């Protein structure tokens, strides 16, 4: 029919914050698709959508400037160096509580499903974040758009994110359509000629840059339809809604 | 002098891009040139060592120059002539380094990519200065290659004052429910 | 020929703190906490600076973040929590033949010893930094797969043997030296005094409202993950010269002095790396040296 | 040749105040303490400036913070506690040589004499600022260990020789000499009439609709611990042609009138710090003063 997973109370510490160069904050959809995909490959369940809401956030630092983090001495041919204060490049990092809902295929019992999704999660992170303490997760499931409701008010209380699109771009649509960027995917523009310094031997690489839309933020209940609010992989490696863009 | 300029520039190390990993690390000088890019009002970021370069009449060096009143664009098109488009066009070299930067896995149709994720020098340039032109101030500034900009890039060298980020912090459910 | 190292080579870290959060209490009703919040004052003060007595009749006002006890608690209580993971030798970006012969070369690490100097700087209470200067008494709770321990006052800068150490340091080296993990729950009781300052993390902001900022979790004191970390992984007393354990660096970096104890004297991570993939001999301590490294996490680069 | 400072060469603070509270009491009747609380009153005034009298028909409005006594109690009761800390030789910051020289160099200082005079502030009422104005008397009481002391009638501004100043000190000394702490718990008790106006810290914001705004906690009046701090540290009567004690700063700094009187003769912490290290010879009082700025705390160093 169509399960999901939720796991209320993400709280997560030492979150890597920046999504892009011009972009500092909550952590974009590519990551906790990445997350899911994750979990689908080292548990096996196959994972539809994501679906994730901000409970708590806060980027270390002051109003307008983000917290800087000390670097420490990590590379070879410094030891006439590392008795003084490394070299340092920026990295802000946050701290949060978040309520995550992952679409599942799910045929066996609910504990089962639970217990291997807890196991995973004991052994990740969330954007680089430790993950100190999540409630126990609980499934639940929809036949029509009723039960649907119900889904999504389980997630309660916590603010999805919705996609809204790009109008003009995305400075224009933040200043005029009071909106935020988002990193929505990546633009490729280079193949990488050899893998002696890749993850993979063998994985395809590219040189890319980051493609933003913009999104809003709603409590999961004022969202009508949650599909609008479900995240997921998908065409010209972007992601997107199962729901399309918002407007009801 | 813009013939001048040009060549002055050409002596050095001289790169012009479009994007690159120095944003992320100053010790990356991996840059990108991407031709479908460069538009009427594309803003580009330059790389020569120590942000080394002649000055004109009114104190300005190449990077302030072709970032004013299209002129980087009119060169690039051969509004110019074909001397002046041959010796701007010879400096988008790319640049591959991979180092340091980050390494992403990405769904391409049932697959996977490896991304290696470059900052864009448009939407830092060209951006700040319009977040700051209509007054937008939900923004974290980040100043970009520290206390030694120069020698990072003729943008970082010429912004000191930082780049303007957006605040990207979600609304926070209130602690009474 | 020679074994070379890949141009980068990372591993993940495999102790995992959480923030620090911090509560008052009074010793003797610990079930009634409360938060403590981080507040601003004013802060005149003089030009007391060793370069230039020409302006010390002029003052600076400035502003700060402070954090104290509440005037009826007297006990200060800090709580976190601490994962350690195991496979303490798959290398995420690293290579593959010059990681799997290192790990060939390190399996028979003291894990033992290193498991014991994590759980005893926990234990009694290295994490708590500042917060023990002036203490009355410090009482670490520590709370592991449904076991619950207590230490009292304990001696940080000697590893001194206790049972009960040694009784968590049995799983923890049990989950380091293979796979899956242990999460310890801690919590620190200090009896400081109605109304004595506390230690929060300091913030590294550019921020011109302030001249010291804490760190804050919706407005209550807190310690950043990583200066947890630091204080735990504070194990080394294996470097040349050896007086009190220092944080595991590479290059014996302690940058707060401006000194580093492994610089340019063949007994950094990497010269020491080098010997034990390159067929060499290791000592057990320069085994748990470059094991401990491993443990910390790190992307360490340069070579090809 | 020359020692040199390490560049970050500092010591944490060993005189511990905490921030004080101001509760309002019956001289008679201690056990029922009432809190004061900051208030907020408009302010008009006439503008008396010493340079501009075509102003002087022009007035001006303000919001400023107040604190009273109410009219049903008749004492100011003022609460902290101090913690003295030693090891104050046992730099925070600082390397080993410099570090070490200079507590060799000073093992020799006064300390019944510094710790004297510390616990003899905390008696005397100096913390207590512009709060001692105008009392028919004031009455401090200090526990430590298990004992409790009071005091009333002891001047300020002289180091009077008293006893249980001296039997306090003595353990003061014994922490300052040696290791361990000690918390000193503090109450003052000051009779200044029904709806007195008190002193708490006041605050600086850069614009606000308030023109003075006083410290409060939770919106209690309250004194800022390095307030107390300051005054518990004006043990310095050693500099040249001293009249009265300034508080223990490197170049004795009194910011309040614009003068160092330390600055600019060889009688600053870092000339005589450097003396002692580099085989010079120290006063018994200059080895006091060095002491005294290694327990006040701060950065020594280029």
């Amino acid at each position: 029919m169509r399960k999901f997973i939720i796991v209320k109370n993400v709280k997560v510490d030492g979150i890597n914050a920046k999504s892009s160069d011009i972009t500092v904050g909550m952590p974009p959809a590519t990551t906790f698709c990445g997350l899911g995909e994750t979990m689908s490959i080292k548990t096996g369940i196959v994972v539809k959508a994501v679906s994730y809401g901000s409970v708590k956030f806060e980027v270390r630092g002051s109003r307008f400037n983000t917290s800087v983090t000390k670097f420490a001495w990590q590379d070879r041919g410094n030891g006439g160096k590392a008795n003084n204060n490394s070299p340092i490049q920026p990295k802000p990092l946050a701290d949060g509580v978040f309520t995550l809902c992952f679409e599942v295929e799910w045929e066996d019992c609910a504990e089962v499903l639970v217990d291997k999704v807890t196991n995973f999660i004991n052994t990740a992170r969330i954007a680089g974040g430790t993950i100190a303490s999540f409630n126990k997760p609980f499934v639940k499931v929809a036949k029509d758009a009723e039960e649907l409701a119900s889904v999504k008010n389980a997630m309660m209380p916590c603010y999805v994110v919705v996609d809204c699109g790009v109008e003009v771009n995305i400075f224009e649509d933040a200043v005029n359509r009071k909106l935020q960027p988002m990193v929505n995917g990546y633009k490729k523009l280079e193949k990488i000629v050899d893998n002696k310094h890749m993850r993979d031997k063998f994985t395809p690489a590219y040189l890319a840059t980051p493609t933003y839309t913009m999104i809003g933020y709603k409590m999961v209940s004022n969202v009508d339809n949650f599909d609008q609010a479900l995240w997921q992989y998908g065409e010209n490696t972007k992601v997107k809604t199962i729901g399309g863009i918002y407007n009801d | 002098m813009i013939k001048e300029m040009i060549e002055d520039f050409i002596s050095k190390g001289g790169l012009i891009f479009t994007h690159s990993g120095r944003y992320t690390n100053t010790n990356n000088s991996c840059f990108i040139f991407n031709k479908n890019d460069i538009g009427v009002d594309t803003k580009v970021d330059m790389y020569t060592p120590k942000s080394a370069g002649i000055k004109n009449e009114e104190g300005e060096n190449l990077w302030q120059v072709l970032n004013k009143a299209n002129m980087f664009y009119r060169i690039y098109s051969g509004e110019l002539g074909e001397e002046l488009q041959y010796l701007l066009k010879s400096c988008c070299t790319a640049k591959e380094d991979v180092t340091t930067l980050p390494q992403i896995y990405f769904k391409n149709g049932e697959g996977y990519d490896i991304l290696v994720p470059i900052g864009n020098a448009h939407n830092l340039i060209s951006g700040t200065e319009y977040l700051w032109e209509h007054k937008y101030y939900n923004t974290f500034t980040q100043k970009l290659g520290g206390s030694n900009p120069q020698n990072c890039t003729h943008a970082c060298n010429k912004m000191r004052g930082g780049f303007k980020q957006f605040n990207c912090t979600p609304p926070q459910v209130e602690d009474n429910y | 020929t020679k074994l070379k190292a890949p141009a980068v080579l990372a591993y993940s870290r495999k102790i995992n703190p959480t923030n620090a959060l911090m509560f008052a209490v009074n010793w003797s009703d610990r079930d009634n906490t409360t938060a403590v919040m981080v507040g601003t004052k004013t802060v005149a003060g003089t030009q007391s600076v060793r370069g230039n007595p020409n302006d010390a009749d002029k003052g600076n006002i400035q502003t700060v973040n402070f954090a104290n006890l509440p005037h009826n608690k007297n006990t200060l209580l800090v709580k976190y929590n601490v994962k350690f993971v195991g496979d303490v030798f798959k290398a995420e970006l690293g290579g593959g033949e010059y990681s799997n012969t290192l790990q060939t070369a390190l399996e028979n690490t003291d894990f033992g010893t290193l498991a014991y100097r994590y759980v005893y700087n926990i234990a009694a209470g290295r994490t708590l930094w500042r917060n023990r200067v002036g203490a009355e008494s410090i009482e670490t709770v520590i709370t592991v797969n449904d076991q619950t321990f207590t230490f009292s006052d304990l001696l940080v800068n000697e590893f001194d043997e206790d049972v009960d150490v040694a009784e968590i340091a049995d799983m923890v080296a049990g989950v380091l030296s293979g796979e899956g993990f242990v999460t310890l729950k801690v919590e620190h009781y200090m009896l400081l005094g109605e109304g004595s300052e506390v230690f929060p993390s300091q913030e590294f902001v550019e921020n011109s409202k302030l001249s010291k900022q804490l760190f804050d979790l919706n407005g209550q004191a807190a310690m950043h993950d990583q200066k947890i970390g630091n204080a735990i992984r504070t194990i080394d007393t294996w470097y040349e010269d050896a007086t009190t354990p220092i944080a595991v660096e590479p290059y014996g970096s302690v940058v707060r002095n401006g000194v580093a104890y492994r610089a340019g004297n063949k007994t950094d991570l990497f010269t020491l790396m080098d010997g034990a993939v390159n067929g060499k001999s290791l000592t057990e301590e320069d085994q748990m040296f470059v094991t401990a490294n491993l443990i910390r996490g790190g992307v360490f680069g340069g070579g090809k």
